[PDB]
């Protein structure tokens, strides 16, 4: 009767391990890109698992599952892409034996799901504390973090933005953890990627204000969530059709409204109006926003909500609905807003220092071209990302599975002392492990049998007197040229995949 | 039309029934296992659920015997507040226990009336199995305890639950009068983690009027309304208002005043400290609130307004049907309070102790609306386990020894009921071999040791299967309170019997 | 064109009374599995008389087509059996086929068949007796109105209901000179009671009508006053309303209220009661208006609900408001506000002891199913007291009857002889079937069950005993109680030897291509 | 342009024939094989005649549509023979055919049809018995002992003998025609056989129970009838109409603007003469409020027969105008009474102006009891009322049949040839005749009917089975009766169809 759920578990595990094992050849910088035509018939390039998951999927549950469990370790981490994909089938291929084996599901999932901590904890053991209150350190680290990986090219420079960026919002010793919710990271068409920089206030979109002064300092931040406008018909002004006469007198209706709507705004007062996206808005009375700014408030229409989401809280300007929530506390209180068209081209409105909650960081991302300023954010990214894990993770570790060649031994070592029937669980439990530095030894080119085998005993000798070293791709310490990573990402793929291989065990 | 007969109805009364189990029973206990919820409108979407009332529904049943049960599992989920994925695999049981008894030419009449007694015979052992705790109250408080942590491990909290496992006895422990849904006062808010949740000792407005209206007014006087200071609800007074000019927008502005302004004072002959409006308050009213120094909150949470009222000790305003005649709430307090992120209005020194405000700490609303919800469910066993205190011991040991009951009374019966009734005997020591299959666990062993220990009628020692071995009920958690067993025992035991009366099955589709 | 011949339409012919006859052998007595319904919307219900079922069941077959007006006019007087005649009529024909089988003649048979029925009548009209009176019938009856309701909704019935039922009908049993017909009577289901909860009227119980409880709620005297006109100034139960042009017009609009009630009370007052029954509906302002004038109405009545009253009470409807008279008004020795439950208004309770022309029963219910299931089981039986209150005429059978008049007409068989010697055999055979075939449905073995009150043929005739139809220790019609109308038994009789008539009648089978619509 | 010829057409022309007869083929006998033919139109089909059905169906072949006609007709002329002109043409055609295949189709066909049949037609009338006045009965027994006859297959009891007496004096009484339309029997539930009316003028099923109804006048010596083809429904102004609303007061004038517009369209008819009012259509019970307030009886959904029974013998107009002032299309009794008769309210027209509509009541409340009376009782008037018709009457159940056949077969010697042959194919097809009963009283053609042969070639006289009897014997002397009249007439349309088809291998069409 709970065949067809072994069966599914199959379909399920099958298709699980599948679209995981596609990644396995990827995977890595070595792991070899796939130009993919796609449902569109299209070429698609990519590398890492996430993007190349995502951008051809069909649905299996389990692999939709796992797409998922891909964009875990991303909305996680933001780090470690590409490895909690090889994890899972790598476990289900110790799971599926031991299913075959007869270990029975609930078993495996607390078997490993003990047996990880018992990894981690082992690789606390393989952890390395690097300086989370030294930004130099964190500079240092992370960038060699990062120069582990490709990208230094714009990181380099942008690490000293990044890291600082997160050591300005950085308030403590530890860093903590650190999402990117007060690193507001916009662009800049022209400009340089020296003029990409940190800011310190919230940068609106462009300035939209058509009477509104250039710059209004010390600035009230208004927001409007309400319209500007009188009723529509035709338009703004409501436009009843047959004779112009009354579509000329209902103006007085419209015209007065419109003009005391805005009117009311000013009567609380605002230097800075947050006005979203007039799509973002039913519509938004130029009739009013005309003699809007003509009662000189500065405006930034046009701007997105989520960036009013983001300024809501970051520079804490409550969200204004309503000309009762005209308030100075929900008309935020800027130190200084501005406007800068220039050093480079593109203009925004330049709130530059504010009234803010938990500090806050606005980057200015710039270049000769948008590619210049996209692989700028691709250069923080990982900078924002492998800091605020790094932080998030007091030590560091040293990357390539190295220390899952380590753990892989440590844990089969312990699961013999384990004993019970998760033994024969969590040293394939840990066996999982080395399959992905191997694969990378693959990826890289190497005997990926040979050398992770060896490699378990060289992590048998110094535990480190040999890892798997990327631009070597072969037997080395991965410390003398440092392939290093926070202890997330170790930590991120396996918490991760346990509990996505978990719950399909227990899953019917 | 379309008549499906006894066999093949009989067969198709299995089918879903049976299959259903399947399921079901593979979520039975936590080390039950999840099943996959593939979404068949909604994409493939997929869910994952330890709980069978959400599996009746992604997709839809068809069979009309487990279309049956959906109701049984809702009415004993809903009615016991527990048992949900439980009963529904116990009418699987049977059926599936009556397929090759039938099917060995055995009269449903021959069964029904077998597992009929035989659902009774369980019950003076049930009865039996009723084992009184919480009759003391430090009994009360484990006693709860014992199956605070019960109903919601098998309505999918498996987090947060230990959180809640000491808050929701919290505020069924105070209750003692009875079992109480109403002067308990369920909220549940963002802000915190779902570990943050919180209990509110007192009444509750989540509703914040702010400083619009006064913020901290103690001692209180509470009017407790109805009453409408925008709409101006009945005994209305006034001439029924009318345009009949441009300009009349005026004096239709003017009358509404005045019968806002009667109400505010009619409400300020209360003399109340703090008036709460189920409806909205207007800017007039409102400002002359303000000015009253009275707390005016406007559209007041309906079930809340009767629990302030009840739990406060005050009085409804009647929807104005009494202008003076509305009796007041006193709290010794009212203050809005930031309890995790947001800003509500706290009721303290509400005439009612019993009366807790849980305020549940949505980390998210979408476990904290699923938190509640199952938490809830744990409260109608406490509130029944408040008014039965009294326990059975889980873990299919109460089956084990129910089952020796029936299975001596199969012998000691014995007949064209002992027919049934065995094969009755057997979905009781079915039931242990669920969870201990979804432990992965022996049953047969586990079964048998329980049988042999209920066999030496040890229903204190039972199948305990966090581990999943054979061990103590000692209320060690692992035993049930009684309120639960009876209840889901009894659905399944008679709609297994009852979709065995219905054999001609006319389907006009 | 096609035409399916003579035992090619017999064995189209048997088709169904094999199958659908078999599903009522199957629900033959409460220990007849009882049958499903799951409607053309798929929607699950559980039916007993299956001409229930059989109307649930679309027919595609004449048989089945048939049958349920065959089924019918036995539910219609009876109100039971309607599972005993389908099988009985689906039986004697499987033995009437076997004697084609056997090459006979469908002619001679069902000749010899229809006075195997009369010999079996007069037979079955030695059962038990032909007279039960007022205190003798009910304790039966509540018996039967208990077995009824205690078979087919409640396990116990209730005494309640039981007696209820009967009162029923004994209410109008006793008004048509020892005769009844439902009209007379009607159950008037409303849920949100109990099924055990079962208010017997003598007429209209419907919910009144009020505005605000602190203006009174109140009945005036037992008795109605009946209006299609106002009592409270008539919407034609659409959109109508009051308006006023100024502050002062408004004061004139309101004592134009109070005086038009006053106005329509005066004369309501003064022609009998006060209180009405107004078909349409008015303003729930003015009607605290009207309540606070004084004297309550009712308003929004169903068009027909005025009619309901207004007969019934022996009276009429007031047609016009200046048409006005007590005649025209209610008749009532009861109307009075009572609320139906705890759960929602008052119903006005009009019980007419003026007259009655229907005696309502009000039922609650816990469940509209169960709810149903009494109402579905209590017509079944009120039509069997009204079969006994009509004639008082019982027969202890079902375990009994049959094989009584399967013992003597398959007797009278040999004294018989030829065409008719094998007709009132195979005839009393088809008696045969049920009470053994009951007992197949139970647990207990048919064939087993037939031979012991076969062996009590050889005791006893005519039995007060029989097979237990209740599945019980005990095998009697006495100890049991069980029983039907010797009326319904022999009306019984009549149907299933009357469709085998029937599908002989005609020679013509000629059809387009189409035998089934 | 579709066409046909050569025999492989004329043996298909046959098959069709023979095909149709076998439906009918002992169909007038109360027994056989009953199917509901029920068609896609959802009508179920009992007919006894086949006619109904043949009305129903189609033949592909003209040649067995052609016959279905006639013998049709032969049915729509007495109202009897749908069954006989059917086989005869049919047993013709089913005689012959392999002497088709031997050839008969040169004309020497059809000389032998006419020529045989002539001969029995006068074989026939010579045997005629003629009865009517004192010939044999009182002129009253003819009818009984007809009716008597006819109620003979019906079992019951002494109940025919009051039945009998009863079917007679409507068809002596409203006597005009063959027809028992007018005289038609209504079927009543209540009252037992003992009691069946024979209203001599119309007395109307069922009435129903309305608003002031009993309040109403149910008697009159003076229905003065209002014969209402439209309703005075209590919807012809409707409840829901509305008017302006400003005070309470608009409010009285709408609803009693809502009873008017009934009160008059209903009036001016009572107005009129009317005190009965019929409406084929329904009726209102605030319109009946103002019957039972007009005390003048009404009436609504009324029998539309009903209403043209009473437009028959009551001199009342069916009443277009439902406004009608006129009291022409009204129409009279000399009593109106309406007893409820079992549980139906049952009108009584009766002492009307016309005789032109006597109508039997029958009771029994039943449906076995009644409904096999009543069928009787159509022959207990169409063989009696026939029996008027004829009074020259030729016993049933073969008695002439075989006797001819006997000869024909004795002609058959000397005529030659093929027509030789004919002529036995001709004789022995009257010899179905019978043997529809055979199986219907459960005997073997052949013996019986060699028996009758042996009687027809002994006495001869009546000789013939007797159904419900189950025997043979001399009819006309066992009461087993038919007027000579629709015999000649079968006969004259059996050999018809049959000498026309028999020269028919060539049919022709167009699909264009």
């Amino acid at each position: 009767d709970r065949d067809k759920p072994a069966q599914i578990r199959f379909s399920n595990i099958s298709a699980a391990k599948a679209v995981a094992d596609a990644i396995r050849t990827s995977l890595g910088p070595k792991g070899m890109d796939k130009m993919i035509q796609d449902g569109k018939g299209d070429v698609t390039i990519t590398n890492d698992g996430a993007t190349i998951l995502k951008q051809m999927q069909v649905l299996h549950p389990a692999a939709r599952m796992l797409v998922e469990l891909s964009k875990a370790q991303d909305i996680e981490a933001g780090d470690g892409t590409t490895s909690v994909v090889i994890i899972a089938g790598s476990l289900l291929d110790s799971c599926t034996k031991l299913l075959q084996k007869g270990i029975h599901p609930t078993i495996i999932s607390e078997s490993f799901q003990k047996a990880l901590e018992k990894g981690i904890e082992i690789l606390t053991d393989m952890s390395r504390p690097v300086e989370l209150s030294d930004r130099e350190t964190l500079l240092n680290s992370a960038t060699t973090s990062l120069n582990s990986k490709v990208v230094s090219q714009y990181s380099s420079l942008l690490s000293p933005m990044s890291v600082n960026a997160v050591m300005k919002v950085i308030d403590p010793a530890t860093a903590t953890s650190v999402d990117l919710r007060d690193i507001k990271i916009v662009k800049k068409l022209g400009g340089t990627i020296d003029d990409c920089e940190l800011v310190e206030g919230l940068v609106l979109t462009q300035k939209v204000s058509n009477s509104g002064i250039t710059r209004v300092e010390k600035a009230k931040i208004g927001l409007i969530q309400f319209c500007l406008s009188a009723p529509k018909t035709d338009m703004d002004n409501q436009i009843v059709v047959s004779d112009y006469a009354q579509m000329d007198r209902v103006l007085r209706e419209e015209r007065a409204y419109i003009l005391n709507l805005v009117k009311q705004i000013k009567k609380t007062g605002c230097n800075v109006l947050l006005i979203q996206k007039s799509i973002l808005r039913d519509a938004l009375s130029d009739l009013a926003l005309h003699f809007l700014n003509k009662m000189k408030i500065m405006v930034i229409k046009d701007i997105e909500r989520e960036d009013i989401e983001f300024i809501c809280k970051t520079i804490g300007t409550k969200p204004v609905a309503h000309i009762d929530q005209f308030t100075a506390d929900m008309l935020g209180s800027a130190e200084l807003a501005e406007e800068v068209n220039l050093n480079g081209s593109g203009k925004l409105l330049k709130i530059t220092g504010c009234a803010s909650p938990g500090k806050t960081v606005t980057i200015v991302v710039r270049g000769s071209n948008k590619l210049v300023i996209e692989e700028a954010e691709r250069s923080i990214h990982d900078a924002l990302c492998v800091i605020r894990c790094l932080v998030k993770k007091r030590a560091l570790i040293a990357g390539g599975g190295a220390p899952e060649i380590e753990l892989a031994l440590r844990l089969t070592e312990y699961s013999r002392t384990l004993s019970g029937m998760e033994s024969y669980c969590v040293r394939a439990f840990a066996d999982a492990m080395e399959v992905i530095p191997s694969t990378l030894a693959e990826n890289a080119g190497l005997n990926p049998i040979s050398t992770v085998t060896e490699l378990r005993n060289r992590h048998a000798q110094g535990e480190k007197t040999a890892g798997i070293n990327v631009r070597k791709g072969g037997i080395s310490n991965i410390l003398e040229e440092l392939v290093v990573q926070p202890l997330l990402v170790s930590v991120s793929a396996l918490t991760l995949a346990t509990e996505t291989v978990r719950s399909i065990l227990k899953i019917d | 039309a379309d008549e499906e007969r006894a066999e093949t109805a009989r067969l198709t009364s299995f089918i879903g029934a049976i299959a259903i189990g399947d399921l079901v029973k593979s979520t039975l206990g936590p080390k039950g296992m999840d099943k996959i919820l593939l979404s068949s409108g909604r994409d493939a979407s997929l869910m994952v659920t330890n709980d069978g009332a959400t599996i009746l529904k992604n997709i839809g049943v068809d069979n009309p015997a487990a279309k049956v049960l959906v109701d049984m599992s809702r009415v004993q989920d809903d009615e016991v507040g527990d048992g949900t994925t439980s009963v529904t695999v116990l009418a699987a049981e049977l059926l599936r226990e009556a397929e090759s008894l039938i099917a060995k030419k055995i009269h449903p009449q021959t069964i029904i009336a077998g597992w009929r007694e035989a659902t009774k015979a369980a019950r003076e052992a049930l009865l039996s199995s009723a084992v009184d705790h919480g009759s003391d109250e430090v009994k009360f408080r484990q006693d709860l305890m014992n199956i605070a942590g019960t109903t919601l491990s098998s309505k999918l909290l498996t987090h947060h639950k230990d959180h809640f496992t000491k808050l929701a006895v919290e505020a069924v422990l105070r209750l003692k009068g009875s079992g109480n849904l109403e002067a308990i006062h369920i909220i549940k808010k963002l802000g915190g983690s779902l570990a943050d949740s919180y209990l509110d000792e007192g009444f509750l407005l989540d509703k914040k009027i702010g400083v619009n209206q006064p913020k901290r007014i103690e001692n209180a006087k509470i009017l407790i309304a109805n009453t409408g200071m925008d709409t101006d609800k009945i005994k209305i007074f006034g001439s029924r208002v009318r345009v009949d000019s441009t300009a009349k927008v005026a004096e239709i502005e003017h009358a509404e005043k005045e019968k806002m302004k009667e109400k505010v004072e009619r409400i300020l002959k209360h003399g109340i400290n703090c008036f709460i409006n189920r409806q909205l308050i207007y800017n007039y009213p409102e400002q002359l609130f303000g000015a009253a120094g009275v707390m005016a909150i406007e559209h007041a949470d309906f079930a809340g307004v009767e629990r302030l009222a009840l739990v406060t000790g005050g009085e409804i305003a009647s929807t104005f049907d009494h202008p003076e005649l509305v009796k007041l709430g006193s709290c010794k307090l009212i203050e809005e309070v930031m309890i995790g992120e947001d800003k509500l209005i706290h009721f303290s020194g509400v005439a009612l102790g019993e009366a807790c405000t849980i305020v549940l700490r949505g980390a998210t609303q979408q476990i904290l609306d699923e938190a509640e919800r199952s938490l809830h469910d744990a409260l109608c066993v406490l509130a029944q386990t408040v008014k039965d205190s009294r326990t059975v011991y889980g873990g299919g040991c109460s089956e084990m020894l129910m089952a020796h009951a029936v299975t001596q009374l199969a012998n000691r019966t014995p007949g064209k009921e002992a027919v049934a009734m065995e094969s009755y005997a057997k979905a009781l020591r079915m039931l242990p071999t669920i969870i201990a299959d979804n432990a992965g666990y022996d049953s047969a062993d586990l079964v048998a040791q329980l049988r042999a220990a209920h066999s030496e009628g040890n229903t204190t020692a039972g199948l305990d299967m966090r581990e999943g071995t054979i061990g103590d009920m000692a209320i060690l958690g692992i035993t049930e309170s009684f309120q639960v067993k009876r209840q889901v025992l009894l659905s399944a035991a008679e709609a297994a019997e009852v979709i065995l009366r219905v054999d001609n099955i006319i389907k006009a589709a | 064109k096609s035409r399916l011949m003579g035992l090619e339409a017999l064995k189209s012919h048997i088709m169904a009374a094999k199958a659908v006859a078999n599903t009522m052998r199957t629900s033959l007595g409460p220990n007849g599995l009882d049958k499903m319904m799951v409607d053309k919307d798929g929607d699950v219900t559980v039916t007993n008389d299956g001409a229930t079922i059989l109307s649930m069941m679309d027919v595609d077959h004449q048989i089945a087509k048939l049958m349920v007006e065959l089924s019918k006019s036995q539910d219609d007087e009876i109100g039971d059996g309607t599972t005993g005649v389908v099988v009985l009529a689906g039986a004697l024909l499987e033995e009437a086929e076997q004697l084609l089988d056997r090459g006979i003649h469908p002619i001679r048979i069902a000749d010899g068949y229809e006075q195997a029925a009369r010999v079996a009548i007069e037979h079955l009209d030695k059962i038990s007796d032909s007279v039960l009176v007022d205190i003798k019938d009910t304790e039966p009856l509540i018996q039967t109105a208990k077995t009824t309701l205690g078979s087919k909704v409640v396990n116990s019935c209730h005494r309640q209901m039981a007696e209820i039922a009967v009162n029923a009908v004994l209410t109008v049993a006793d008004m048509e000179r020892r005769d009844v017909d439902f009209e007379l009577i009607k159950v008037e289901g409303k849920v949100g009671g109990r099924l055990e909860d079962t208010k017997l009227i003598k007429g209209v119980i419907v919910d009144k009508d009020f505005s605000h409880p602190q203006m009174p709620k109140k009945v005036e005297d037992a008795k109605i006053a009946i209006l299609t006109c106002p009592f409270e100034p008539p919407k034609p139960k659409t959109k109508h309303k009051l308006d006023v042009t100024s502050v002062e017009d408004y004061k004139a609009l309101q004592k134009y209220e109070k005086e038009k009630f006053e106005e329509m009370i005066q004369q309501i007052k003064e022609t009998g009661a006060n209180l009405a029954i107004c078909q349409w509906g008015f303003d729930d302002e003015a009607n605290h208006l009207l309540l606070q004038n004084n004297l309550p109405a009712v308003r929004w009545v169903g068009g027909p609900e005025i009619e309901l009253i207004a007969i019934a009470t022996g009276g009429r409807i007031v047609p016009r408001f200046s048409e006005l008279t007590a005649e025209k008004l209610g008749f009532a020795g009861l109307v009075q506000e009572i609320s139906f439950g705890t759960t929602k208004d008052k119903m006005l309770v009009i019980e007419q002891c003026k007259n009655s022309r229907a005696v309502t029963i009000f039922i609650r219910g816990g469940n509209k199913m169960i709810i149903e299931e009494a109402k579905r089981s209590l017509h079944d039986a009120l039509c069997v007291i009204r079969n006994l209150i009509r004639d008082n005429r019982v027969v202890y059978g079902g375990g009994a009857a049959e094989i009584s008049c399967a013992l003597a007409v398959s007797q009278e068989a040999d004294k018989c002889p030829t065409l008719e010697q094998y007709a009132m055999r195979a005839f009393a055979d088809a008696l045969e079937v049920i009470p053994m075939a009951l007992s197949e449905n139970s647990g207990m073995n048919p064939i087993q069950t037939m031979t012991e009150v076969r062996a009590r043929q050889v005791k006893e005739m005519n039995p007060a005993l029989g097979i237990d139809c209740l599945h019980k220790g005990t095998n009697d019609m006495k100890q049991q109680h069980v029983i039907e109308t010797l009326i319904g038994k022999k009306q019984q009789i009549s149907l299933a030897t009357q469709m085998v008539r029937m599908i002989l009648k005609i020679d013509d089978i000629r059809k387009p291509g189409e035998s089934e619509e | 342009t579709d066409s046909s010829q050569g025999i492989p057409q004329l043996v298909s022309n046959i098959s069709a024939c023979q095909v149709i007869a076998e439906a009918v083929r002992t169909t007038l006998g109360p027994r056989g094989m009953d199917k509901l033919i029920v068609d896609g139109r959802g009508k179920a089909t009992i007919s006894n005649d086949g006619a109904t059905i043949l009305k129903l169906l189609d033949v592909v072949h003209p040649a067995a549509k052609t016959l279905v006609d006639i013998a049709k007709s032969q049915d729509a002329e007495v109202g009897d023979g749908t069954t006989s002109v059917t086989l005869l043409a049919a047993e013709f055609l089913k005689q012959v055919k392999p002497y088709v295949e031997e050839g008969l189709h040169p004309q020497i066909i059809i000389r032998a049809f006419r020529t045989a049949t002539q001969l029995a037609v006068n074989k026939i009338k010579e045997i005629a018995v003629t009865v009517k006045k004192a010939d044999k009965v009182e002129q009253r027994k003819l009818l009984e002992k007809c009716a008597m006859t006819a109620l003979s297959s019906k079992l019951i009891s002494q109940q025919k003998a009051f039945f009998a007496k009863m079917v007679v004096d409507a068809v002596m009484m409203l006597d005009d025609l063959l027809q028992l339309k007018m005289i038609g029997i209504k079927k009543v539930q209540g009252g037992a056989l003992e009691d069946s009316q024979l209203v001599a003028g119309v007395a109307f099923k069922k009435t129903f129970s309305y608003a002031g109804f009993e309040m109403q006048p149910k008697k009159y010596h003076n229905p003065k009838i209002a014969l209402l083809n439209v309703e005075l429904e209590l919807k012809a102004e409707k409840d829901n109409a509305e008017i302006r609303v400003h005070t309470v007061e608009d409010y009285q004038a709408i609803v009693d603007a809502e009873w008017n517009i009934l009160y008059d369209k209903l009036e001016k008819i009572h107005h009129s003469g009317a005190k009965v009012v019929l409406s084929k259509l329904p009726i209102g019970d605030v319109a009946t409020q103002y019957f039972a307030d007009r005390d003048m009886f009404c009436a609504g959904r009324v029998p539309e027969e009903d209403l043209k029974r009473t437009m028959m013998a009551c001199g009342g107009s069916i009443q277009t105008s439902v406004n009608a002032l006129s009291a022409d299309v009204l129409g009279r009794c000399q009593v109106f009474e309406e007893t409820q008769i079992g549980g139906e309210r049952y009108n009584f027209f009766t002492g009307c102006p016309k005789a032109k509509t006597c109508t039997f009541i029958l009771r029994g409340g039943a449906e076995q009891f009644m409904e096999e009376t009543e069928r009787s009782l159509h022959d207990a008037i169409m063989i009696v009322r026939r029996a008027i018709k004829n009074d020259s009457v030729v016993a049933g159940g073969g008695a002439i049949e075989m006797e001819l056949s006997k000869y024909l077969r004795d002609y058959s010697r000397t005529i030659p040839g093929k027509q030789q042959l004919l002529i036995g194919a001709y004789a022995k097809a009257l010899e179905i005749i019978p043997r529809q009963l055979c199986d219907n009283a459960g005997f073997d053609a052949t013996n019986i009917l060699n028996k009758l042969r042996a009687r027809h070639a002994q006495g001869g006289t009546w000789y013939g089975v007797d159904i419900n009897n189950e025997d043979i014997a001399d009819n006309f002397e066992a009461f087993v009766w038919e007027p000579a009249m629709v015999r000649i007439n079968a006969l004259t349309a059996a050999s018809e169809a049959a000498c026309l088809i028999v020269s028919v291998d060539e049919t022709i069409k167009n699909p264009r």
